[PDB]
């Protein structure tokens, strides 16, 4: 119980920062480098 | 009879070991891609 | 002929086709009919059989 | 390791020599194993019959020993139209 | 290739696993990075 205040300060700084970024960060990371002509992401070895 | 176990698994695979070296066959694991070619061309070792 | 015997319609999917592959080319032999080479008889399958 | 020299021939739109024989190994079978070297051993004794069989009949084309083990040795030795990785292609030759 | 023995020469790799996409790469023998051969090598590991 005592916990509460803390459990609603999170939410509320969660809700803020999910916010911020959804403002800062929309749509944003929808490129990545493909082959030329196909649809194969190009990478190395030990990259994601 | 020719028996393969296919893949990695954590299935039984004694009684088809069982089926191949009973009916005068010959029992094969293939767990990856590069171990086909060299698995699906041993079985004319049997028939000769 | 020295090409290869032809089966079903060629299709490709060139957006899955890294540039630096090697795919394999072709492994099968050179089997053609004698009805296959000519135009088809029925004389001529009696002189084949 | 054997160099040759590699006259130009007819009856064979390459390079060949008759000195000797050539020896194929599939890609992912490493030359040097046990197994292997002792093919390659024994089977150095075909090269004198690959060349009796080529002097009795001039006009063979490839005469070939196709191993169990994947080794390849045919008569006359020539290079192989795939090298491992020298180009950008490889290649995918399995006598078996 | 279960030995260092057998672990030589070359092997293929199958990108995105596809069977028809070759690339040729070197067996080598390689030794995890956190191990326990010893006892420092195993406090390390520990430690991480
Ligand atoms: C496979 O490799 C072995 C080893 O290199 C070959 O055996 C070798 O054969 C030669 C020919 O006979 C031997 O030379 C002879 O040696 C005796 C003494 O042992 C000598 O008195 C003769 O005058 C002659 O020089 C050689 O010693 C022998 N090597 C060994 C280690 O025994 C064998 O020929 C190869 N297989 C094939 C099919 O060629």
């Amino acid at each position: 119980l005592p916990l509460f205040h803390i459990a609603l300060l999170v939410l509320f700084m969660v809700i803020i920062y999910a916010i911020i970024g959804l403002e800062l960060f929309k749509g944003k990371m929808h490129k990545t480098c493909y082959y030329i002509g196909t649809d194969i992401v190009a990478t190395v070895e030990n990259e994601k | 009879v020719f028996t393969f176990s296919v893949g990695q698994h954590n299935y039984d695979r004694g009684p088809i070991q069982w089926m191949a070296c009973e009916n005068k066959g010959y029992y094969y694991e293939i767990p990856s891609i590069g171990a086909i070619r060299i698995n699906t061309q041993e079985y004319l070792d049997v028939l000769g | 002929q020295p090409k290869p015997i032809g089966v079903g319609i060629p299709t490709i999917n060139l957006r899955k086709r890294r540039p630096n592959v090697q795919n394999p080319k072709s492994q099968e032999p050179v089997t053609l009919d004698f009805l296959d080479a000519e135009l088809e008889n029925d004389i001529k399958v009696e002189i084949r059989n | 390791r054997i160099k040759p020299v590699f006259i130009d021939d007819a009856n064979f739109r390459r390079q060949v020599s008759y000195q000797h024989a050539a020896v194929h190994i599939p890609t992912d079978i490493y030359e040097g194993s046990t197994i292997v070297l002792n093919e390659l051993n024994w089977t150095s004794a075909l090269d004198d019959v690959f060349k009796k069989n080529r002097e009795e009949d001039p006009s063979l084309l490839w005469q070939v020993f196709g191993s169990a083990t994947g080794l390849a040795r045919y008569y006359p030795a020539s290079p192989w139209v795939d090298n491992s990785r020298t180009p950008n292609k490889i290649d995918l030759y399995d006598v078996r | 290739k279960m030995t260092e023995e057998e672990c030589r020469g070359y092997y293929y790799v199958y990108k995105d696993g596809d069977p028809t996409q070759m690339e040729l790469r070197p067996r080598q023998w390689i030794h995890n990075d956190f191990h326990f051969d010893n006892v420092l090598s195993a406090m390390m590991s520990l430690f991480t």
